[PDB]
């Protein structure tokens, strides 16, 4: 809602709300601020921003599917997951690309990514081509 | 840049400076902030809808410094003016907007790029520019001025209302 | 354990309290018991679930021997050891099979698994190939 | 997918469906139990045991919505139904179980495939069936109903006895 | 910067106080200015002397730029960024050269370079072939 | 002192002290316990047992060296240098071996190395090869 | 391996079994624990001498139960015995040492054959043994019994107060 | 090597020598400094300038041990009596720094070689030994003893001020 503001002043004074837009007012007032998620994996403490698992919202950390996982006493997100590997998940929320590091197992790899919801037909081409020739 | 120069010459505190910051080295991370990258910005906003047109409009609306590319506090100092500032400089952000040619006047085709950029971006056919100039042109001459504009939408307590609905961030 | 109320359900009316094998009856109450277990490996805290370490009795952490290195004064168990491989050793628990990281030295790789018990026939032929060629 | 919603139709509390999907999801990662995910579950249960036809029949118990392949949502009804919900319920659900054509009745030879079943996925050779009719069939035509069994569950104290056990989780 | 003062020692007799360059007297009283600073990336908390993110100022770590990320209410700065590639950019600050993680990608690489304004034209000879190769 | 009793027995009825010989009685009663080590290396805390640190005294960790970087206030050794490599060293004082990382610069880990007094002809032969080979 | 069980059966506490056990395991993690081992353990206390013959001697010394390589649970019982242990067990247990056929006695060339074999893994050129049997032979015959051996070492003080001296381990 | 031990031999406190020892180290790791070391530091604070030749004079300064090399104890030492110590002992190092070949006095071409290797390293040319003579020497025969040098910097109130100025760490 910092780059919006510019689309809005662009239709002041000819267009009210009219048909299907989505920039005028900011309502049902979604300004619940941005809290630092705790996400407890392995042991490791994983800490993003709770609009950066909304990025991607047809996944486990995207859906209400992570609230599974939350302890309610330790105010946190715990998965006894691979830590490693939930860097590059963590990673591609924040990037927008999913990475597949060079030195992690593909079925290691594959594994995780079907625990999070997340297809590897998302992989970018800067390493697309390492994950085609290490699945064989 | 600076966190503290910036709190004094903007609207915005110290705590929404860095939420705007942060949401702005998102899109561009020390990177050219040129057309493109607000081209990239607004075809995220609105999928199956081409963002080229306004991105030139809406860039062309910023550079007062040197570097062509517009830089952080440009940024948000028209943020700032459009989120806070008082209504003869959201309109003020707004006219210098709508001319394009940076001439000082507002005319039919000039509007009509306006309207064709955000509809192509994203009932009338295009023609909202002639409802727009009906109401808003007090010399019926085809030419809306600033002050002509100021006025024409104080009178209009719809875009009052709309235009002062204050915007928090963060 | 909780998918044996379908197993149970298919036996009442023809073997109810006659005889059984291991399904009815959720018995010693068991239950409540799985807490979130802290392994300090080198400072690193690695956290699981008790029952991930219960899945192989027949290892260090499967068995009543890492409470040799359990600390009563801290309530964890530390391990002087290298926090990256251990990463692996714990995730066998998780996924079911070892993974080889390819990064890690064959020798050192070996010298933990032969620390927590784990026997290196397991490795899972998603990595098999790796490990194998890099042993020479 | 919804843990404040499942809570509403389910007898499971907050802790316990939480720790129910964390039991689920280990077995079929977002892949949503089929057949052979089952036969793989009561593999690691029974060894030296085939459970690939009790998978089937355990199977066809399940699917009333759409994808033929069951998903949390009405897997963890049914486990509600089996541990917390009234005697009608689980016994209704053991019916249904038992009823494997769906069609109203359990017949001899019905009862066979399951007690098969159960024996294949591990003193009477299989025919344990003989025993079974004869103190659960009123009518003594071959056919078990549903009013039948319910209430020649009743008459056995012995299986009330098992069948409210109650079973915690976690 | 306590080397100076034998730079300072040759320097007594001939040219005190008289007009000087950069050496004589420890000005503006910058003494006792350094402490550990907190640097949180992803919930990994780095920490490092504020004094080595002052070696490079034309960075976002160097100039005031990385106090748009600071959090007053938990006095440390923090970064929604990927916690293993800051290790290298830190390390930047520490040993002088760039160097580049053979298992990491170079997209991944290049876009963390760009967002903490390294430049990859920095990176030593010691890996500049491993890093020029790999960017095909 | 779990292996010595037993070389202890073997002189018992026949060898008072004597010459120069180092079994009999645990003089000076070295007996000061064995206390967690908390080494925290840019930021990450590693835990050893300081008998681990005494196995190599001619090192940076293994000599009173470092001492120059133990805090007082936050009782603990602060190194602001790479935590990666040092897991490496710290797994020496374990393990007696010491180990190249595949994935890590030869320069940067040769740098590591020489910050810590420790030499590279003490590779291992696991890894003697990688060390070789990447050093061109 | 018990850890409650273990702290029974010795007299170490909690806290010290679990040191000597990160020092066993440390020395031979789940692997062989045999002659080799021992070999390996006394080379590093004692560099430019050789303990091949006196690790034969010492793995001699265990071995009760049936697997021939030494476990951890014999490991600590003999350390409970030559560390906390009664006088009549610690020297029961040197005895036990010095007698390498199992026969019951000491002989010249088998107490001949320790002091080699110490004096080889590290003032009178190996002749002690002839100190030695001098005064710990109450016979004069050249056989040196258990109880020869224990009553003898009461006799000398400066035994005793070395054998009493209360090793702590941690 | 001792941070206790040098605590007494010199004027800096433990904190102090903590700082000083990784100041020290980020510069020599483990290395010791040499000639071509200084250079590098130097040279690293003051660019576009050789600093070679005062490397040289400099590392002469060092070295009473053994190895040519100096050792952070003479390094810190070094320091101490620059920072901490008397007049008579940060003027007799000066001193010593410039009497090149190390035979008790300092002649007009020994203080040429180092006004020129500092002017190398980074409004007279380079003569500015004229004015340093004409105004330390006593005797005026064109040599400047160690006396000589320190009753002549007490005359001049301006170096004292300066020299005495307290130059703390950290
Ligand atoms: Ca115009
Ligand atoms: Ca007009
Ligand atoms: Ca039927
Ligand atoms: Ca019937
Ligand atoms: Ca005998
Ligand atoms: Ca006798
Ligand atoms: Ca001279
Ligand atoms: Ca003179
Ligand atoms: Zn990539
Ligand atoms: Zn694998
Ligand atoms: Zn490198
Ligand atoms: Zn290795």
């Amino acid at each position: 809602a910092a780059w919006l503001p510019f689309a809005r002043a662009a239709a002041i004074g000819w267009m009210p709300v009219a048909n299907c837009p989505m920039p005028l007012a900011p309502a049902d007032k979604n300004k619940r601020q941005d809290e630092l998620i705790v996400l407890n994996v392995s042991g490791r403490r994983f800490q993003t921003w709770r609009t950066t698992l909304e990025r991607y919202p047809d996944t486990l950390l995207g859906s209400t599917e992570k609230e599974f996982f939350f302890n309610e006493d330790t105010k946190e997100y715990f998965f006894d997951r691979d830590p490693e590997v939930f860097r590059c998940v963590l990673n591609f929320y924040r990037t927008g690309k999913l990475h597949y590091p060079r030195y992690e197992c593909i079925s290691a790899y594959d594994d995780e990514l079907a625990f999070y919801g997340i297809l590897p037909e998302i992989i970018g081409d800067c390493c697309y081509e390492e994950y085609k020739d290490r699945k064989r | 840049m600076g966190l503290e120069q910036l709190e004094a010459q903007t609207n915005f505190t110290k705590r929404e400076l860095q939420v705007l910051y942060r949401g702005f080295k998102n899109e561009c991370p020390s990177g050219v902030v040129n057309e493109d990258t607000f081209k990239q910005i607004y075809a995220q906003f609105f999928p199956h809808g081409d963002a080229s047109t306004y991105a030139h409009y809406l860039f062309n609306a910023f550079d007062t410094t040197q570097t062509g590319s517009v830089k952080f506090e440009d940024f948000v100092t028209a943020l700032s003016i459009l989120l806070r500032g008082t209504v003869h400089e959201k309109l003020r952000w707004t006219f210098n907007l709508y001319d394009i040619n940076k001439d000082g006047y507002i005319n039919k085709e000039e509007m009509m790029d306006i309207v064709k950029a955000i509809y192509d971006m994203m009932d009338t056919p295009r023609q909202h520019v002639d409802v727009f100039f009906q109401k808003m042109d007090k010399n019926k001459d085809g030419i809306v001025t600033l002050d002509e504009f100021l006025e024409s939408c104080q009178e209009d307590d719809n875009i009052m209302r709309s235009l002062q609905l204050f915007q928090n961030v963060m």
